[PDB]
């Protein structure tokens, strides 16, 4: 035998409604809200870490040696 | 299906454990049970695909940290040995999910123990199946995390949060050697992958390897319960049953087993550090046996027994042949998972209870727990042609081909260790089902009996057996403790395997001695633990229900009693610890809060200074008595000591002198 | 208007409104908790549009408005990637700080919402500033506000807090002041772009070193300076708590990049074995003073100080992971920090009255979702994996052991004393037994805000510990421009 | 016997016996989202998996139907003559 | 007791005290054999100490990329 889930969640009773205090609002949609959008905007953010920079001139300096394969020689 | 085996248990324990209110208690279990298998079954075929077929697979998805030379990528990778150590890990998991769903059906809180046992399967398989020592550093402490939240999984109870502590705590030690060892690594090689640490390791200076090697070996020392940091396994049987098979018995034991086999390529080209691995593990042998022999719970043998097994293959690393560690690692799973899980009926047959000063009987009672026991207790003793003599059987042998020293003394030690362990082999299989009835008679009442007159229907309580969940994995795991040592010992051993020329492990060809293993070894060593065996079983079945009063006797002597406790007391390697170790450490942080932060840092600090200067300020204004004369007086003393000053070419040091002594005097009172 | 001068701005503007909208509506307080979250919300939008458009591989101050009015002491505003990360934690911190209070001042709330409101600008302007004498005005410029933060709405023993926090941060101050005008006299200026590029004698960085050292140990605090945070973090109200362990604990941080690694590089070089002593010594010490702490704000308060060494050793190690390690523990401890006060400040003081740890027991059986946040906070503060604190610790440790192996290896120990400080306190609070036989009436569980305050910190630190590259590849470039070293074969190119 | 526990306390987890009459309707929802996810990663473990041995055609090598590497060479290596 | 109402505890009294004779506690510290020789142990000598072996050892070694036939001894 097993019994059925049970608790308040946000300790609200089962008879009422959780009450907003007023930082809702602002929070979900302000706060998390523009967390999601600068995530958006994060995913078309151009690439300007010096690593990947440095990759492409290590590449091509390693294609001047017999470590790597030039996809377009001469 | 590569990374589907990494991403599966932990989907498993998300909805389970973050949603067991919404599938409920059967929902968790139908979902861990089946995610684990579906994983399970996917890593046999894994088995196939890169052991047998010799395909290393890569996956590397995004990098994790990325700083100059370190690259760390969330990178998976597929050799001969990960694949062989995920199929124990799921294969038992799978049996131990199962078997769960029986042992903790009266548990309240049956979501959140599954949750837990496909989160510590996600961590057990992220540890090994990363390409990098930091990724695996994850499952390292991932594991560790799992093992704390299991064992304190009866959290009300002081004891258990004791056990969770010394689990959590002792591990960390050994963590902060492994980060040290990590370090080491970044600052030789640049990264620490596994494909460049093993790349370069025949290259670099040989005291490197050293400070490399000792370092993980300690960290290996601390999560395989290696005689300097082993406490923490027997305090860790105080959680469920399934919990000691799975995590404290067969898994995360061998992580430690599993770090060493992995830096074979490394710690190969150090023959100080492997000759550390050969003793270290040759001590713990005598070590964990004698301390077993000498323990009153069930499981607290057990936990004994299992420290001895991984000291013959941290004792088989030592021997640069850790193939046969491998070996033993997968066959010393079944045989315990079945050890304990067996156990665990039996502890659910009585009362909840695990004493063994009050079991007997139950030969009868229990026919098919005690049957599994047998088949686990020859694994465990090696006896020939059954799957613990494949690998069990052939540590000790290796240790004589090695024709030095240090190999021949092994043997001895674990030959002693090997003798002892039969004995407590023969003390749970003894005094649980072929010695006398030492329990109450509430354990052996059986209706054909005629003793209640009223209630007949309730109140007998005949210590019956488990239903189907508890028996299944039982009789699977009988079937591996007999025919899966002979079946791959082929795999492992045979005598030229290619089984890991994808370098997965490494030998380099000077440390060799397998060859002399097969040939070089006199018969009679070879045959020697099988004598020992089947001798010393029947002194101690001798010993008890035929003589029964010799031991006594011993025991009742001043030469046995402090022995006996010493033995039982596990060589006082806790009484040291816990008084010159922890407490120390605590009164260190007593005397620093109540003598320097409350104390002298306060009075040689702000404290001193308030009161040294009210004091001071209030003497001054003292002199402050508005009485005009008085004030007349003092600005003709001021005057006529700056005429002092400057008339008389004094030294500056002079006049800095005198405004300290007017500052001391006014700082006296009076 | 430059966005750099938009961030100090709105703040402001909150706090005309705050103070002025009652002259037209009895205004409600509900309002003026609205406009002061409002306000830093916006706050948090400004800087996320700033670094999107921030550029990670320029050595060019970014985001710079030409002022070309001089005057005696005017204010230049500017970012790079070492700030960048600093400013971000500022704006993403103060609005948890402001919900950490909606409900447990309730009394002079326009006073604690105007002095919060100003500390963000301040705090600000302290990462902003490309002048030495700025960033001193600005470091310095929070203690008022602060002194009367903790006075209005601090505890029992706020008067005691109070006034050492002010003390020991002045004395400590005018030592660093001392240092900052010698520097001006000699070059003219404090300017960054220029100050930079001189050059000081040997002698004259090991005297300028002392000066600005003794300032940065009374701010770390280096154990044996810490009295004032002892008082202070745990006397404070909850929103100051946050904001000074969170923000004000990093400006001692920051300015080792500013104020000594690039102008006293030999100083520094010479001074690391005195520098990893007393980082060495606070990680002990330390440690074991928080195994016996009995107050669970001062337990968590103790771990500030062990933490902080740790990346105080990494800022001194020349290394490019220990400098990126530092930043990151820097950051890492500002969330999990914030959360643990919550815990601790918040949630069982708010219940209890009380912060002894011995009244406490068992607490997961009534409060599983606070449990479920206090343990993942107890894992991130012992530098458990997959949170942002390990990235931090692991980056930071190497360095110091590199730099010096002795240091690192009883740094290294901290591994230890972390999990075990952070276990033993989250086992006594919500393990350990069964509900503490002291409570009389039952305890409610997380209430929403809680919850949303607490999952907010534990995801950041969560997901920058699966990838903490989103802050690494900013600071790749500018890090660099700080080591001090050459190698044999690469210097001196021709 | 079941132990008394108190019926205000809401854990995720679900508590002490919960079950709620809908559990074999959840129990189907959550397994399709883990279903989903487990596709979604086998898709990604196909494309990416690096070897640089090839298997033979006669032996068990069941990963040879999904993944790209293999089919994109047993593609090529079939055109002969 | 506080701003806020909070839950009814059993403030024991004995708990009470304590934790008021630790916050009160460096009102009353003494300079003694004892209180001298700990401060003493705590503040210079083991801190001195470690200074000692950071500045004896400080360049002693480099890890990068040694080899076999190289020593890891720098200075
Ligand atoms: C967790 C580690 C577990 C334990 C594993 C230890 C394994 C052994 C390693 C020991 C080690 C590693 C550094 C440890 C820390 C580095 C990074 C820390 C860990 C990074 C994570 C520390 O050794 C140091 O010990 C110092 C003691 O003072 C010495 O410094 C100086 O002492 C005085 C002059 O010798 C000065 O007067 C004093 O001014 C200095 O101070 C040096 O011996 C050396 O610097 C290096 O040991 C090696 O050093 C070299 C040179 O000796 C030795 O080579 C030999 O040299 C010839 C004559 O020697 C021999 O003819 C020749 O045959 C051989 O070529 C080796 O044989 C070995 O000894
Ligand atoms: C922890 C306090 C550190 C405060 C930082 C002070 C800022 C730097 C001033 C340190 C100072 C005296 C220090 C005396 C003792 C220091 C306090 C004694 C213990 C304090 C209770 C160095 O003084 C020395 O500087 C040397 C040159 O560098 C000279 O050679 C010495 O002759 C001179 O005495 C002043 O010298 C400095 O003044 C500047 C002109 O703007 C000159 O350009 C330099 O001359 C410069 O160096
Ligand atoms: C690194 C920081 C954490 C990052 C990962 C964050 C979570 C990721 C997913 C983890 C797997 C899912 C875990 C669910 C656990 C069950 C749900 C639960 O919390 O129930 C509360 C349960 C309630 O379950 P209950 O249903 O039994 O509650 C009612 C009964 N009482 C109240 C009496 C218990 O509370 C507890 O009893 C335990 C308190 C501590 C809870 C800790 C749970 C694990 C949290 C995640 C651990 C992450 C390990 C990371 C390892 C790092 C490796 C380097
Ligand atoms: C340079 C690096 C450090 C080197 C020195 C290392 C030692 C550390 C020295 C720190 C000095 C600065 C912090 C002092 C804080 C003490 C504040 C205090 O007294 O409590 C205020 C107390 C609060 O505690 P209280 O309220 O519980 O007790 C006082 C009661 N009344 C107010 C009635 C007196 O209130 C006061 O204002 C009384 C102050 C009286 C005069 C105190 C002078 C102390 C400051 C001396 C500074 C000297 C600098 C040289
Ligand atoms: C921390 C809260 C952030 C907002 C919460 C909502 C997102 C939480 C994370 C959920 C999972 C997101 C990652 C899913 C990955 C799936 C693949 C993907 O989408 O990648 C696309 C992108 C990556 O795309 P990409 O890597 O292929 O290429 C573009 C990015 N560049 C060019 C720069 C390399 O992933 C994201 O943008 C996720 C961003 C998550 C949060 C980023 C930082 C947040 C913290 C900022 C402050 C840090 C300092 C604080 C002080
Ligand atoms: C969790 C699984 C996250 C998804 C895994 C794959 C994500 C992906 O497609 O790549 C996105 C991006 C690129 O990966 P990158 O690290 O730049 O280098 C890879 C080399 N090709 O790498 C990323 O940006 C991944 C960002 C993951 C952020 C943490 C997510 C935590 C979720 C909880
Ligand atoms: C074997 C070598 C033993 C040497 C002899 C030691 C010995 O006999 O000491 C006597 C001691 C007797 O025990 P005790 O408690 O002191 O009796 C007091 C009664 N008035 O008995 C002992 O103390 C013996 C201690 C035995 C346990 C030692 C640890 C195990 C050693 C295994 C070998
Ligand atoms: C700062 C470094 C030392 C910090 C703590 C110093 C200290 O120990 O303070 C104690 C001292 C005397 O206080 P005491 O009289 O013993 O206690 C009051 C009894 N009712 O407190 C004192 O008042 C000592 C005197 C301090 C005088 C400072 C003078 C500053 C100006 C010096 C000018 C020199 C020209
Ligand atoms: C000023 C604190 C130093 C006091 C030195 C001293 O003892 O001189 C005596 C005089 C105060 O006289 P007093 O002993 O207090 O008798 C008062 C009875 N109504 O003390 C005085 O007030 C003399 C005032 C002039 C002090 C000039 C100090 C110059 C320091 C250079
Ligand atoms: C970027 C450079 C910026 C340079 C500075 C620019 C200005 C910065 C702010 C300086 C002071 C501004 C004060 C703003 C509030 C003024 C409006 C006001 O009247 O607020 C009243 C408020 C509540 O009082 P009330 O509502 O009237 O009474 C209700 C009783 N039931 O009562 C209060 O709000 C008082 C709040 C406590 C006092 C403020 C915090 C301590 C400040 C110390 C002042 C000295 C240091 C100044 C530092 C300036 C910033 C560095
Ligand atoms: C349960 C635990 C079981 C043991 C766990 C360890 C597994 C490895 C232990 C040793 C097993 C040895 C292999 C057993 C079967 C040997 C065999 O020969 O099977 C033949 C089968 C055919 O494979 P194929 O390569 O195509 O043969 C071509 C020949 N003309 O070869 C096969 O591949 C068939 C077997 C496939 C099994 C897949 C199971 C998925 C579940």
């Amino acid at each position: 035998q097993y019994d059925p889930p049970t608790g308040w969640l946000w300790g609200v009773r089962p008879g009422e409604k959780y009450q907003n205090e007023g930082w809702e609002g602002p929070f979900f949609y302000g706060f998390w809200g523009s967390l999601i959008v600068f995530a958006i905007a994060y995913a078309y953010k151009p690439d300007t870490s010096i690593q990947t920079w440095a990759l492409e001139e290590a590449r091509r300096r390693l294609e001047a040696e017999g470590i790597l394969e030039d996809p377009n020689p001469t | 299906m590569y990374l589907s085996i990494i991403i599966l248990p932990l989907l498993g324990s998300v909805v389970s454990g973050f949603f067991g209110r919404k599938v409920g208690v059967s929902g968790a279990q139908l979902i861990t049970c089946s995610s684990v298998i579906i994983t399970t079954i996917l890593s046999i075929i894994a088995f196939f695909e890169v052991g047998f077929n010799n395909i290393p697979v890569t996956i590397n998805i995004f990098r994790w940290i990325d700083s100059e030379w370190f690259i760390i990528n969330w990178g998976f990778q597929y050799d001969s040995l990960t694949v062989s150590m995920l199929i124990p890990v799921l294969i038992i998991s799978s049996l131990v999910h199962i078997y769960s769903i029986s042992y903790m059906s009266s548990d309240p809180h049956n979501q959140r123990f599954f949750s837990y046992l496909s989160l510590f399967t996600f961590m057990m398989i992220i540890l090994v199946t990363a390409n990098n020592y930091l990724l695996m550093f994850v499952g390292w402490e991932g594991v560790g995390v799992c093992s704390y939240l299991l064992v304190s999984f009866w959290f009300t109870r002081i004891a258990a949060n004791q056990s969770s502590i010394s689990a959590f705590l002792t591990n960390r030690v050994g963590d902060c050697f492994l980060t040290v060892g990590m370090f080491a690594i970044l600052w030789s090689l640049g990264n620490l992958d596994y494909a460049t640490v093993f790349s370069l390791a025949p290259y670099i200076n040989s005291n490197v390897v050293i400070i490399i090697g000792i370092c993980l070996l300690i960290g290996a020392m601390a999560k395989s319960s290696q005689v300097g940091l082993h406490v923490w396994l027997p305090m860790a049987m105080e959680g469920p049953t399934p919990v000691s098979a799975l995590i404290h018995a067969a898994t995360m034991v061998t992580a430690g087993v599993y770090l060493l086999m992995r830096s074979s390529p490394l710690i190969e080209y150090s023959s100080t550090v492997l000759l550390l691995c050969l003793w270290l593990g040759a001590i713990t042998t005598v070590f964990s046996s004698l301390i077993g022999l000498f323990q009153q719970d069930i499981k607290k043998v057990i936990a004994y027994s299992t420290m001895s097994q991984l000291g013959m293959m941290v004792l088989s690393i030592g021997l640069s042949s850790y193939n046969i560690a491998l070996f033993h690692l997968v066959n010393h799973a079944f045989y315990k998972a079945l050890l304990f899980l067996g156990a665990g009926s039996v502890i659910h047959a009585v009362a909840d209870n695990q004493d063994f000063r009050k079991f007997g009987g139950l030969i009868s009672y229990l026919p098919l727990t005690y049957s599994v026991m047998l088949i686990a207790s020859l694994s465990l003793v090696a006896f020939p042609f059954m799957t613990g003599f494949y690998s069990k059987d052939f540590i000790l042998e290796s240790a004589y081909g090695q024709f030095s020293f240090s190999g021949v003394a092994v043997y001895i030690i674990a030959t002693i260790g090997a003798i002892f362990t039969t004995l407590y082999s023969v003390k749970v299989l003894y005094l649980t089902f072929l010695s006398n009835p030492n329990g109450p008679r509430t354990y052996y009442r059986l209706a054909i009996d005629n003793f209640f007159s009223a209630q007949a229907i309730k109140s007998y309580k005949p210590a019956h057996e488990g239903d189907f969940f508890l028996t299944l994995p039982l009789v699977i795991l009988a079937l591996f403790s007999i025919f899966f040592g002979f079946i791959t010992k082929d795999i492992f051993i045979g005598l030229g395997s290619n089984f890991f020329v994808d370098n997965s492990l490494f030998i380099h060809p000077i440390h060799e001695i397998m060859i002399d293993t097969e040939f070089a070894v006199p018969v009679l060593f070879k045959l020697l633990p099988f004598i020992f065996t089947i001798s010393f079983s029947v002194i101690a079945l001798t010993l008890s229900e035929l003589l029964s009063e010799l031991v006594i006797y011993f025991k009742f002597s001043r030469f046995g009693y402090n022995i006996f406790g010493f033995f039982n007391q596990r060589f006082l390697i806790e009484f040291f610890y816990n008084k010159y170790i922890t407490n120390l450490i605590l009164n260190l942080g007593g005397q620093i809060t109540k003598i320097l932060d409350k104390g002298s840092i306060e009075l040689f600090g702000p404290y001193g200074l308030e009161r040294g200067l009210v004091k001071l300020s209030k003497n001054i204004s003292s002199l402050s008595t508005s009485h005009v004369t008085t004030y007349a007086l003092y600005i003709l003393v001021g005057f006529i000591l700056y005429l002092i000053y400057n008339n008389l070419l004094l030294d500056y040091s002079y006049l800095l002198l005198i405004i300290i002594l007017l500052l001391l005097l006014m700082m006296i009172g009076e | 208007m430059s966005l750099l001068y938009v961030l100090l701005i709105i703040p402001i503007i909150g706090i005309f409104l705050i103070s002025t909208i009652d002259s037209f509506y009895f205004f409600n307080v509900s309002y003026y908790k609205k406009i002061a979250l409002i306000t830093t919300i916006l706050n948090l939008i400004v800087s996320l549009i700033i670094y999107i458009l921030f550029d990670f591989s320029n050595n060019q101050f970014q985001f710079i408005q030409e002022n070309l009015d001089l005057s005696f002491y005017d204010i230049y505003l500017g970012v790079d990637g070492v700030s960048i990360y600093f400013v971000l934690l500022t704006t993403i911190i103060m609005p948890i700080a402001l919900v950490s209070n909606w409900n447990s001042i309730t009394n002079n709330i326009k006073s604690y919402l105007i002095i919060m409101l100003l500390l963000e600008t301040l705090l600000l302007a302290v990462f902003l500033v490309l002048d030495v004498l700025l960033f001193y005005i600005f470091f310095e410029s929070i203690l008022p506000p602060l002194f009367i933060l903790i006075g209005l709405f601090g505890s029992s023993n706020k008067v005691r807090a109070s006034f050492y926090i002010f003390l020991y941060t002045l004395l400590g101050s005018l030592f660093l002041l001392l240092s900052i005008l010698t520097m001006s006299s000699i070059v003219g200026t404090t300017y960054f772009d220029v100050l930079l590029k001189s050059s000081f004698e040997y002698t004259t960085q090991l005297f300028l070193f002392f000066g600005i050292f003794i300032a940065f140990a009374v701010k770390t605090p280096v154990w044996g300076l810490n009295s004032w945070l002892l008082r202070a973090h745990v006397e404070s109200p909850l929103g100051g708590s946050i904001v000074l362990a969170a923000i004000v604990l990093k400006l001692s941080l920051y300015g080792v990049f500013r104020l000594i690694l690039p102008i006293l590089p030999q100083a520094s070089l010479n001074l690391t074995y005195i520098v990893y002593a007393i980082g060495a010594i606070t990680v002990l010490y330390a440690s074991f003073s928080t195994l016996r702490t009995v107050d669970v704000k001062e337990l968590i308060a103790y771990s500030s100080v062990a933490h902080a060494a740790i990346y105080l050793m990494g800022v001194f190690s020349n290394t490019i992971q220990g400098l990126e390690g530092a930043i990151l523990l820097g950051l890492a401890h500002g969330f999990v920090s914030s959360g643990l006060f919550i815990c601790a400040g918040g949630i069982l003081y708010d219940r209890t009255g009380t912060r002894l740890i011995y009244f406490f027991r068992g607490l997961t059986q009534i409060m599983p979702l606070f449990s479920l946040f206090f343990f993942i906070l107890c894992l991130g503060n012992a530098g458990t994996p997959l949170t942002l604190n390990f990235v931090g610790e692991f980056m930071s440790l190497y360095g110091t052991l590199e730099r010096l192996p002795i240091a690192g290896m009883l740094a290294s120990t901290s591994i230890i004393f972390s999990a075990a400080y952070s276990i033993y306190m989250y086992n006594r609070i919500a393990f350990g037994g069964s509900v503490s036989l002291y409570f009389i009436d039952c305890f409610r569980d997380l209430t929403k805000r809680e919850f949303f305050i607490l999952f907010t910190l534990v995801s950041f630190t969560v997901i920058l510990g699966i990838y903490p590259s989103f802050v690494l590849d900013g600071l790749h470039y500018n890090i660099s421009s700080v080591v001090y070293g050459i190698e044999p074969n690469a210097s001196y190119l021709t | 016997p079941k132990i008394p526990y108190p019926k205000h306390v809401w854990s995720p987890a679900g508590g002490w016996y919960a079950q709620p009459a809908n559990w074999k309707q959840n129990t189907a929802i959550f397994g399709l989202v883990i279903f989903g996810i487990t596709a979604m990663v086998w898709k990604y473990s196909a494309e990416h998996e690096v070897r640089h041995k090839m298997p033979e055609p006669d032996r068990f090598y069941p990963s040879r139907y999904w993944v790209k590497q293999i089919k994109d060479y047993e593609r090529a290596q079939k055109e002969k003559q | 007791m506080a701003g806020l109402q909070h839950y009814k505890i059993a403030m024991d009294p004995a708990l009470v005290r304590l934790g008021s004779m630790i916050s009160n506690r460096y009102k009353y510290f003494r300079w003694t054999k004892r209180t001298a020789l700990v401060s003493f142990m705590y503040v210079v000598v083991v801190p001195s100490t470690i200074g000692y072996l950071a500045y004896k050892t400080d360049g002693l070694w480099d890890l990068r990329a040694k080899r076999r036939g190289d020593l890891i001894s720098e200075r």
